[PDB]
C-alpha cells in the first residue's frame, strides 16, 4: 500500500482554481473539466451516485467528518408528498477556516454541479445555498455562475437534458457562527433565531420547512461530480483507510507564508507547514502549539506536533481531531493563555443561548479564562474549570458547547505549568 | 495562451449594494413552480 | 397491540410508540426533574435538566424530547444521570439571583425544591452576576426579569394556548432577553396563567405581592363563578382572609387554566 | 448594544420608512424563493434589504416587514437582534469592521486597531463626528490566512499594515472607492513568494474518467 501521504500531483488535484488564476466563469470552469457528461452521470441514477460516493470513502468536510455516502443515502427513499431539498452549507464560519471561501469565488461552477449531482443522488428538487452575509461579493460571485447555469441548460428545467428539475437557490446569512450548525442553519432558511434543534427527528426526515433534507458541507458536496467522473476508487487511492481523498488545508498564524492549499490526506503536519506555507517563523524549533482543525479543536504541543499525520483518526489518537482542517500556528513568542481565551471569547460571543450549559457555562468559562490570562486566581481553580468544561461537554443540545470545551481542555492538559506559573507572578505583586 | 500569472476574478470590483438582489430577481424566470403546503401560512 | 416494551431502572413497563423518555418513567411514578418542559405546551429542550443515562449509551440524552425505543433501560438515578443533574443546576444558579427572601415564589419554586433534591449544597462560582431590567407588561404580572432561567415556557403558553406572538427572546448567548422588545402590555384574557407555569419568581401576581408565604396558606377547593364554565380553583386564605385564586386541574373543564377574571 | 427598545423621536413606530417600488419587485422575487405557506423565510433577506436601502434599521422598518410578510412583529424583532449585522441604530457611512479573532490576532490585529484609532480620533464603538465612519471589532471573516484584515461595507482589505488601513482610510475620506483584496503582494490566498502547487496548465475535460461514464 502507500506508507507516506503528501505530494500531490496537480493532474489529482480538485481544486484547479484555487487561486483564481484562470477564469471562474463557465468557460473558464467547462475548459477546467467541470460540467461535462453531467448527463451520463444523471441518467445513471441516484444509487450509482451513492455507490461512488460511499466507494470513495468521502467523509464530511465539514468538521465532523461523517462518511458522505452513508449519510447522502438516508434520502434514498420514495416520497411521501413532501419535496426533498439539499441544503449546502456554505456558512464558513470556525475561526482559521477559509476555505469554503475559495472554491465558492473561484470555483463556483464545481459547487453547482455538486449541487446537482449531489441533489440526483438523495432525489432532491433544490439546493439551497446558505453563505454568510459577510461573503457578500463571494455570494454575488455565485449568483452569475448559477445564472450561467440556468442560461446554458445545465440546471433548472430538464437539467442537462437529463429529465431532472433542479433550482439552486442562494440565501445569505446575517452574522451568526452558530448558524453553519446543520439544524440552526435550517433555522435561519425558515426565518427564525439560528437556534439549533434537537435530534431526532433527523434533518433527513423532517428539515428545512419540514422536509427530508440533507446539509452537506461546500467541499463536500463541490469534489462530488469528480468522484463521479474519476470514479470513487481513484479518489480512495489517497490518504489512509478510512481518511481517503484530497483536503484543502488553511495555515494560518505564526508562518513565513499563511496560504490555503490542496494536499493529500494523512499528510504530516510538519510537511504540510513546511512545504506549503514556508515554515514557523523564527524556524520549527520556535513552534510553541498548534490548532489543526480550527479553533473547536484542542491545541497540541510542538512533540506532537513533531509526527503528527493530518487525517481523522491520527488526530484523534493525538487528543484532538481534522475539524475543518485549518491550522493555527502558535510560535513561542505566543501568549498562549490569552490565545485561547480570545478563543473562549469568541464562543462566548456566538453561542446562541438556547440551552443552559452552554448560555450561562461558555460565558462563566470566559470569566475564569479572562482571571487565567492575568493570573489573578488560585491553582485549585484549574481542576475548577477543567471539570466545568465537563458539565457543558455532551450536556448541550448543539456541538458549540463541545467546541468550547474542547480548546479549554486543551490548553489544561498541554499547558498547566504556564497557568499556574502565571498564578505565582501574580499573587508576588499582591 | 497559458497564463499563471493574473488575477481573473476582479469582476467583483465593480459590485455594488444590490448587485445579490438584482442577479436573484433576473433568476426568478428560470425557476421552477414552488411547491405548496396546502395554507397561506401556519396560522391559516 | 403496538406497544413497545422498555425498562426503568430496570423494570419493564410497556408503552406506546412516540412516548418519551420522560413519560416513560411517569408510568413507573418516577418524576424526572424538568424545568422547560410542560405537558401542555410545546416540547423545548432547552433547560436540559431532564438529561437521563440510557444503559450503554455514551451520551445523556434529553427524556422530555427523546422518544423510547425497544429494549431501552433508563437509569433514572445512576451517577451519570445525577452529575448530569447537579452541573445543569449549577449553571442555573450561577447567575440567579440572591432573592429568595424578597421573591415571592419562596416556598413554592421549583428551583428551590429541585436544587435541594437534585442539586449541590454549595456554589463554586467565584465571579459576578448578570443583571436584567425589568419590563411593564400590564398591572396583572409583575416582571423581575433578573429571576428568569429562561425556560421559555411564556413564550410558548402565549403563542400556544393563548394565542398571542407578543412574548419573545432577544439577543443571544448569555445576554438572551425574554421580553417584548418594545413596550407592550400583555393583557389576554388567560395572561394570568403565565404566573403558573413561570417556575420562577420572574413572573408573579401584582395584587398578591409580598401578602403571603405558600406553607402558611390554606387551601379551600372550590369553584369559580364568574362565568358559566365552572372552572376548577383552589381559594388560598390565610388567618380567616382570602389571599389569592389559583387553577385547579380538571382535565374536562378548565384544564390547569383560570380566566383573569376568575384569578 | 440593549436588546430593549425604548421609542425616541428619531425611532419610534410612526418614523417613516417604506420600500421603494422598484425594492417590492426585488421583495417579489425573494419570496418566490421558499415553498407556499412558508413566506416567514423571507424574513431575513427582506430584513437586509430594508438595511440596504435606509441604511438601519428603525422600528418601523421592522414593523413594515412583519406586515408585509404577515408575521408577528416580535417574531421580526427576534431576528433582528439575533444576528449582527442588522444595524438596531444608524451607523456611519463606512462601517469598518476589524477582525480580533485569534488568527487575526496572532498576526498583530491591535496595531491595525490602533491605527485607525490614532487616524480617526475615535474609541471602538463609536462614530466620528461627522457620521462617516463607525468602527467595531468583529469575529473571524473566514480570510484567516490573509490577516490583519477588515471589512468595511461589503468589502474585504486584507494583509494590513498599519500604513495600508490609514491609507484606505484617506481613500474613502476623499471619495474614492478603493480596490479590495490583499494589500500586499499576493492577489488572494496564494502562498507568499511563490505557487507551491498548481503551476501546472489544468487539465481539459474528459481528463482520467472512468470508462464507463
Ligand atoms: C457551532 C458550529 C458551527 C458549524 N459551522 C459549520 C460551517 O460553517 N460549515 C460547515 O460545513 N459545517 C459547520 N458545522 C458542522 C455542521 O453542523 C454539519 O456537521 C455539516 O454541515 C455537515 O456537512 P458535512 O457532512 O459535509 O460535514 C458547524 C457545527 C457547529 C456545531
Ligand atoms: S450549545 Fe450553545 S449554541 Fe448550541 S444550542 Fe446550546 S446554547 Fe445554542
Ligand atoms: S425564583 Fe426561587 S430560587 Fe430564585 S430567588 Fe425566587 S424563590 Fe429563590
Ligand atoms: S419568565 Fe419564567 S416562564 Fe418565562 S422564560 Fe423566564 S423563567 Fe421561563
Ligand atoms: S425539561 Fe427537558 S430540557 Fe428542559
Ligand atoms: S481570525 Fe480574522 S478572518 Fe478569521
Ligand atoms: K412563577
Amino acid at each position: 500500500k502507500k506508507t507516506s501521504f503528501g505530494s500531490l500531483k496537480d493532474e489529482d488535484r480538485i481544486f484547479t482554481n484555487l487561486y483564481g488564476r484562470h477564469d471562474w466563469r463557465l468557460k473558464g470552469a467547462q475548459s477546467r473539466g467541470d460540467w461535462y457528461k453531467t448527463k451520463e452521470i444523471l441518467l445513471k441514477g441516484p444509487d450509482w451516485i451513492l455507490g461512488e460516493v460511499k466507494t470513495s470513502g468521502l467523509r464530511g468536510r465539514g468538521g465532523a467528518g461523517f462518511p458522505t455516502g452513508l449519510k447522502w443515502s438516508f434520502m434514498n427513499k420514495p416520497s411521501d408528498g413532501r419535496p426533498k431539498y439539499l441544503v449546502v452549507n456554505a456558512d464558513e464560519g470556525e475561526p482559521g477556516t477559509c476555505k469554503d471561501r475559495e472554491i465558492i469565488r473561484h470555483d463556483p461552477h464545481k459547487l453547482v454541479e455538486g449541487c446537482l449531482v449531489g441533489g440526483r443522488a438523495m432525489g432532491a428538487r433544490a439546493a439551497y445555498i446558505y453563505i454568510r452575509g459577510e461573503f457578500y461579493n463571494e455570494a454575488s460571485n455565485l449568483q452569475v455562475a448559477i445564472r450561467e447555469a440556468y442560461e446554458a441548460g445545465l440546471i433548472g428545467k430538464n437539467a442537462c437534458g437529463s429529465g431532472y428539475d433542479f433550482d439552486v437557490f442562494v440565501v445569505r446569512g446575517a452574522g451568526a457562527y452558530i448558524c453553519g450548525e446543520e439544524t440552526a442553519l435550517i433555522e435561519s432558511i425558515e426565518g427564525k433565531q439560528g437556534k439549533p434543534r434537537l435530534k431526532p427527528p433527523f434533518p433527513a426526515d423532517v428539515g428545512v420547512f419540514g422536509c427530508p433534507t440533507t446539509v452537506a458541507n461546500v467541499e463536500t458536496v463541490a469534489v462530488s461530480p469528480t468522484i463521479c467522473r474519476r470514479g470513487g476508487a481513484w479518489f480512495a487511492s489517497f490518504g489512509r483507510e478510512r481518511n481517503s481523498g484530497t483536503k484543502l488545508f488553511n495555515i494560518s498564524g505564526h508562518v513565513n507564508n499563511p496560504c490555503t492549499v490542496e494536499e493529500e490526506m494523512s499528510v504530516p503536519l510538519k510537511e504540510l507547514i513546511e512545504k506549503h506555507a514556508g515554515g514557523v517563523t523564527g524556524g520549527w524549533d520556535n513552534l510553541l502549539a498548534v490548532i489543526p482543525g480550527g479553533s473547536s479543536t484542542p491545541l497540541i504541543p510542538k512533540s506532537v506536533c513533531e509526527t503528527v499525520l493530518m487525517d481523522f483518526d491520527a488526530l484523534i489518537q493525538a487528543q484532538t481531531g481534522l475539524g475543518t482542517a485549518a491550522v493555527i500556528v502558535m510560535d513561542r513568542s505566543t501568549d498562549i493563555v490569552k490565545a485561547i481565551a480570545r478563543l473562549i471569547e469568541f464562543y462566548k460571543h456566538e453561542s446562541c443561548g438556547q440551552c443552559t450549559p452552554c448560555r450561562e457555562g461558555v460565558d462563566w468559562m470566559n470569566k475564569v479564562m479572562a482571571r487565567f490570562v492575568r493570573g489573578d486566581a488560585r491553582p485549585a481553580e484549574i481542576d475548577s474549570l477543567w471539570e466545568i468544561s465537563k458539565q457543558i461537554e455532551g450536556h448541550t443540545i448543539c456541538a458549540l458547547g463541545d467546541g468550547a470545551a474542547w480548546p479549554v481542555q486543551g490548553l489544561i492538559r498541554h499547558f498547566r505549568p504556564e497557568l499556574e506559573e502565571r498564578m505565582q507572578q501574580f499573587a508576588q505583586q499582591h | 495562451p497559458f497564463d499563471n500569472t493574473t488575477y481573473k476574478n476582479l469582476q467583483h470590483h465593480d459590485y455594488s449594494t444590490y448587485t445579490f438582489l438584482d442577479l436573484n430577481l433576473d433568476l426568478s424566470k428560470f425557476r421552477m413552480p414552488q411547491p405548496s403546503s396546502g395554507r397561506e401560512s401556519p396560522r391559516h | 397491540s403496538n406497544l413497545i416494551e422498555v425498562f426503568v431502572d430496570g423494570q419493564s413497563v410497556m408503552v406506546e410508540p412516540g412516548t418519551t423518555v420522560l413519560q416513560a418513567c411517569e408510568k413507573v411514578g418516577m418524576q424526572i426533574p424538568r424545568f422547560c418542559y410542560h405537558e401542555r405546551l410545546s416540547v423545548a429542550g432547552n433547560c436540559r435538566m431532564c438529561l437521563v443515562e440510557i444503559e450503554k449509551a455514551p451520551k445523556v440524552v434529553a427524556a422530555c424530547a427523546m422518544p423510547v425505543m425497544k429494549g431501552w433501560n433508563i437509569l433514572t438515578n445512576s451517577e451519570k444521570t445525577k452529575k448530569a443533574r447537579e452541573g445543569v443546576m449549577e449553571f442555573l444558579l450561577a447567575n440567579h439571583p440572591l432573592d429568595c427572601p424578597i421573591c415571592d415564589q419562596g416556598g413554592e419554586c421549583d428551583l428551590q425544591d429541585q436544587s435541594m433534591m437534585f442539586g449541590s449544597d454549595r456554589s463554586r462560582f467565584l465571579e459576578g452576576k448578570r443583571a436584567v431590567e425589568d419590563k411593564n407588561i400590564g398591572p396583572l404580572v409583575k416582571t423581575i426579569m433578573t429571576r428568569c432561567i429562561q425556560c421559555t415556557r411564556c413564550i410558548r403558553f402565549a403563542s400556544e394556548i393563548a394565542g398571542v406572538d407578543d412574548l419573545g427572546t432577544t439577543g443571544r448567548g448569555n445576554d438572551m432577553q425574554v421580553g417584548t422588545y418594545i413596550e407592550k402590555m400583555f393583557m389576554s384574557e388567560l395572561s394570568g396563567n403565565i404566573i403558573d407555569i413561570c417556575p420562577v419568581g420572574a413572573l408573579t401576581s401584582k395584587p398578591y405581592a409580598f401578602t403571603a408565604r405558600p406553607w402558611e396558606t390554606r387551601k379551600t377547593e372550590s369553584i369559580d363563578v364568574m362565568d358559566a364554565v365552572g372552572s376548577n380553583i383552589v381559594v388560598s386564605t390565610r388567618t380567616g382572609e382570602v389571599m389569592r385564586i389559583l387553577p385547579r386541574m380538571h382535565e374536562d373543564i378548565n384544564e390547569e387554566w383560570i380566566s383573569d377574571k376568575t384569578r | 448594544a440593549l436588546f430593549v427598545h425604548r421609542d425616541t423621536p428619531e425611532n419610534n413606530p410612526e418614523t417613516p420608512f417604506d420600500f421603494t417600488p422598484e425594492n417590492y419587485k426585488r421583495i417579489e422575487a425573494i419570496v418566490k424563493n421558499y415553498p407556499e405557506g412558508h413566506k416567514a423565510a423571507a424574513v431575513l433577506p427582506v430584513l437586509d434589504l430594508a438595511q440596504r436601502q435606509n441604511g438601519w434599521l428603525p422600528i418601523s422598518a421592522m414593523n413594515k416587514v412583519a406586515e408585509i410578510l404577515q408575521v408577528p412583529p416580535m417574531r421580526v424583532y427576534e431576528v433582528a437582534t439575533f444576528y449582527t449585522m442588522y444595524n438596531r441604530k444608524p451607523v456611519g457611512k463606512y462601517h469598518i469592521q476589524v477582525c480580533t479573532t485569534t488568527p487575526c490576532m496572532l498576526r498583530n490585529s491591535d496595531s491595525i486597531l490602533e491605527a485607525i484609532q490614532k487616524k480617526l480620533g475615535i474609541k471602538v464603538g463609536e462614530t466620528t463626528p461627522d457620521k462617516l465612519f463607525t468602527l467595531i471589532e468583529v469575529e473571524c471573516l473566514g480570510a484567516c490566512v490573509n490577516a490583519p484584515m477588515v471589512q468595511i461595507n461589503d468589502n474585504y482589505y486584507e494583509d494590513l499594515t498599519p500604513k495600508d488601513i490609514e491609507e484606505i482610510i484617506d481613500e474613502l475620506k476623499a471619495g474614492k472607492i478603493p480596490k479590495p483584496g490583499p494589500r500586499s503582494g499576493r492577489f488572494s490566498c496564494e502562498p507568499a513568494g511563490g505557487l507551491t502547487s498548481l503551476t501546472e496548465p489544468p487539465k481539459g475535460p474528459g481528463f482520467g474518467v472512468q470508462a464507463g461514464l
